[PDB]
């Protein structure tokens, strides 16, 4: 493909406990930090090529020509990449979030503060 | 990647004037020198010259 980026937000990220895959966030981190910086170092292009010259030392010219129409032609596929699952790996623990503990903390959280009231009269 | 393929082109060209360079310059500096002194009034010319330091360098 190519970079990409959402929410990336550190402290919370690593944070996670679904634990064959909350121990991956830990290291994910530090892969992902690597890979960011790693990225943000390369050129994306190259040059463009002086076609005009290299026919000139070229002289088997039918080369440069034939490369030269070739490149001014060529244009890559662009990459592989698989784990757009984890787009759904994701969505899980997504709902583990959400149902677990969405719905368990309001529950709890109503009946406590709520709690607070009457057992403060 | 594309560079390469080019690139060799250019320095065979280039290796290939050199070596014509020196073989056509063994042959070319072997064949011709004869004529400056076959003339020897082409070492006159250089006596002349010669003369012409003899008198006209100072």
């Amino acid at each position: 493909r190519k970079l990409a980026l959402k929410t990336i937000d550190w402290v919370a990220f690593g944070e996670i406990i679904p634990r064959n895959q909350k121990a991956v966030a830990n290291s994910l981190k530090s892969w992902n930090e690597t890979l960011t910086s790693r990225l943000a170092t390369l050129p994306e292009k190259p040059p463009a090529i002086d076609w005009a010259y290299y026919k000139a030392n070229v002289a088997k010219a039918g080369l440069v020509d034939d490369f030269e129409k070739k490149f001014n032609a060529l244009k890559v596929p662009i990459p592989e990449d698989k784990y757009t699952a984890q787009v759904d790996a994701e969505e899980k623990e997504d709902v583990k979030s959400c149902a677990e503990f969405l719905t368990q903390s309001k529950t709890r959280i109503q009946e406590y503060e709520k709690e607070l009231e009457k057992m403060r009269n | 990647e594309v560079k390469n393929r080019l690139d060799y082109h250019i320095s065979v060209q280039n290796m290939m004037r050199q070596k014509e360079q020196e073989h056509m310059i063994n042959w070319v500096e072997k064949r011709v020198v004869q004529s400056i002194s076959a003339q020897q009034e082409k070492e006159t010319i250089a006596k002349c010259i010669a003369d012409l330091k003899l008198l006209s360098k100072k």
